[PDB]
RNA sequence: AAGUGAUUUUAAUAGCUUCUUAGGAUGA
RNA sequence: UUCUCCUAAGAAGCUAUUAAAAUCAC
């Protein structure tokens, strides 16, 4: 085709330029062109005044140079950097006054649910410089994008909406992560419309700081990372992932309405940009934990690991040595980890897959409700982040509670979130319908170790023999204490512990 | 609809200085890395008889020379960024410059590097006889 | 009066291969 | 009669260009 549509005039003048103020060759018009080499001829002169917009579309970053980093990542280093996408979507106008033959860029919207409203622009060709103004826009023909209509008139100008940006990113990604991965679907006009609020370079540092600068400024030409990027114009050196190279067929709203089904005002230009990662995240994370790929460590990520531990390795124990159970079943663990090794009960692994071992004979098994539902009758099973649609009426649960949202817990496919801690588990939607054979847990705290000889603490929920008397002791105080702050902690990150019916607290006591 | 101004060959070096800071240095690395320069210039049938300067408002080169159009080569006019030298204007677009034909294959590398002379009046070394 | 591309089909044209036909000349 | 070459014609293909027709994404 030998041409390309980037740069592409768009005015509507019907000659050319003059061989001078000429971008390229293909420019100047036929009254000057001879013999492959453009000639000068005095009879006509240049010009003076013009304005010829300028098409900004089918921008290519498949560069590579030395030093710079590039934009356009690939999956698996997409996958890496999950705390950091930032789903983009741009929704624009066309030109119509003595300009015709582009878009440019009207609503964008990124997944924070943020719709921001420039107005039209465009780099037009002033015979002196390339400046950057208003151009008269029509929305476009047609009625699935009629909401674009009223809106035209009430915008921001860019340099007022390129500060929003930063404000705005610089609010979620400030303490997820450390760069912003934009998740976008088209490819097209989302790079058109990445011109007028990324700048791009050698990866930088902060200024007054040593994270990695993500931010710029032309006022104060430095840099930033997310914290002192206090009204800073542009992006940095973004990278972003491309959705529909993945291997879709079809537009977005009939690719992920197949999974989905709670994303859904599908035209407007921010419920298409959380469309275009709820896809992204769903076909990527739905159905493995890789395992192989650990994470950074944002904050507090040893201490509720361990507090989870700890209250897993108390809770299945005080269950079994309460109700005798003579066989224990288990569901969900990769590999085979006995939580209490001190204890009676078979422990016969139900692992949904084989997962790298077979030294402790794991079997394999999915479960579902109306498929297992008389399956398992002898014991309890452990369903320790499982993740079927209904437990059973014996069973010890911890199911991650999606509906609240921290550093940890990204959104998520269908209702589900993301919740990334030094893992990613694709956790779905925590509904009451799962726990219609269950309650919920007591707090409580159960132990045999004899009692050693400070605040005197009375609480019924703690069971130990010293408490039990008049003098609680010093040996089993502080353990309470710290249980006590291992489960509260627990329950803020949002694990939610469920029970079978027949829990009894008071079998317990009978023990002593 | 709209006219096209630009080959595919260029495609993959301006949609790179236009994403750029300092659109200069980030030109200068891009060739060092294996790339090829920019192309697509506009290239005067003079008559290679004429008092060779760098800007002139009329095609007048020695027999070494070769005229170009001016803006052609400004790198800024080129992926339509912001010119750096105060008031945003460009000293190249709307009058001819003259490169010495030894880089003529890639002028938009030579004016954003060399310089020139003031009194002179010719590019600073590459003819700028100031002794 | 004329939004952006991507791949498709045919027609028009050029370049080249092979095959066939005819012509010319060389050599047995 | 055979060989080579050239000229032209007819065929099929390849790539290149031009036009319209359709589809998909945006
Ligand atoms: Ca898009
Ligand atoms: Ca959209
Ligand atoms: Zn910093
Ligand atoms: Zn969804
Ligand atoms: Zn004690
Ligand atoms: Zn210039
Ligand atoms: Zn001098």
């Amino acid at each position: 085709e030998n041409v390309t549509g980037l740069f592409k005039d768009c005015s509507k003048v019907i000659t050319g330029l003059h061989p001078t103020q000429a971008p390229t060759h293909l420019s100047v018009d036929t009254k000057f062109k001879t013999e492959g080499l453009c000639v000068d001829i005095p009879g006509i002169p240049k010009d003076m005044t013009y304005r010829r917009l300028i098409s900004m579309m089918g921008f290519k970053m498949n560069y590579q140079v030395n030093g710079y980093p590039n934009m356009f990542i690939t999956r698996e280093e997409a996958i890496r950097h999950v705390r950091a996408w930032i789903g983009f979507d741009v929704e624009g106008c066309h030109a119509t006054r003595e300009a015709v033959g582009t878009n440019l860029p009207l609503q964008l919207g990124f997944s924070t649910g943020v719709n921001l409203v420039a107005v039209p622009t465009g780099y037009v060709d002033t015979p002196n410089n390339t400046d950057f103004s208003r151009v008269s826009a029509k929305p476009p023909p047609g009625d699935q994008f009629k909401h674009l209509i009223p809106l035209m008139y009430k915008g921001l100008p860019w340099n007022v909406v390129r500060i929003k940006i930063v404000q705005m990113l610089s609010d979620t990604l400030k303490n997820l992560s450390d760069r912003v991965v934009f998740v976008l679907w088209a490819h097209g006009f989302e790079l058109t419309s990445m011109k007028y609020f990324v700048k791009i370079g050698p990866e930088r540092t902060c200024c007054l700081c040593d994270r990695r600068a993500t931010c710029f400024s032309t006022a104060s030409d430095t840099y930033a990372c997310w914290h002192h990027s206090i009204g800073f114009d542009y992006v940095y050196n973004p990278f972003m992932i491309d959705v529909q190279q993945w291997g879709f067929t079809g537009n977005l709203q009939s690719n992920h309405d197949l999974y989905c089904q709670v994303h859904g005002n599908a035209h407007v230009a921010s419920c298409d940009a959380i469309m275009t990662r709820c896809l992204a995240v769903h076909e990527c994370f739905v159905k493995r934990v890789d395992w192989t790929i650990e994470y950074p460590i944002i904050g507090d990520e040893l201490k509720i690991n361990a507090a989870c531990r700890k209250v897993q390795h108390m809770v299945v124990k005080a269950a079994l040595l309460a109700d005798k159970f003579p066989v224990l079943h288990d569901i969900g663990n990769p590999k085979a980890i006995k939580c209490v090794p001190q204890a009676d009960v078979e422990w016969k692994f139900y692992d949904a897959q084989p997962c790298s071992d077979k030294a402790y004979k794991i079997e394999e098994l999915f479960y579902s409700y109306a498929t297992h539902s008389d399956k398992f009758t002898d014991g309890v099973c452990l369903f320790w982040n499982c993740n079927v649609d209904r437990y059973p009426a014996n069973s010890i649960v911890c199911r991650f509670d999606t509906r609240v949202l921290s550093n940890l817990n990204l959104p998520g496919c269908d209702g589900g979130s993301l919740y990334v801690n030094k893992h990613a588990f694709h956790t779905p939607a925590f509904d009451k319908s799962a726990f219609v054979n269950l309650k919920q847990l007591p707090f409580f705290y159960y132990s045999d170790s004899p009692c050693e000889s400070y605040v005197p603490l009375k609480s019924a929920t703690c069971i130990t023999r010293c408490n039990l008397g008049g003098a609680v002791c010093r040996h089993h105080a502080n353990e309470y204490r710290l249980y006590l702050d291992a489960y509260n902690m627990m329950i803020s990150a949002g694990f939610s512990l469920w029970v079978y019916k027949q829990f009894d607290t008071y079998n317990l006591w009978n023990t002593f | 609809a709209g006219n096209a101004t630009e080959v595919p060959a260029n495609s993959t070096v301006l949609s790179f200085c236009a994403f750029a800071v300092d659109a200069a240095k980030a030109y200068k690395d891009y060739l060092a890395s294996g790339g090829q320069p920019i192309t697509n210039c506009v290239k005067m049938l003079c008559t290679h008889t004429g008092t060779g300067q760098a800007i002139t408002v009329t095609p007048e080169a020695n027999m070494d020379q070769e005229s170009f159009g001016g803006a052609s080569c400004c790198l800024y006019c080129r992926c339509h960024i912001d010119h750096p030298n105060p008031k945003g204007f460009c000293d190249l677009k709307g009058k001819y410059v003259q490169i010495p034909t030894t880089c003529a294959n890639d002028p938009v590398g030579f004016t954003l590097k060399n310089t020139v002379c003031t009194v002179c009046g010719m590019w600073k070394g590459y003819g700028c006889s100031c002794d």
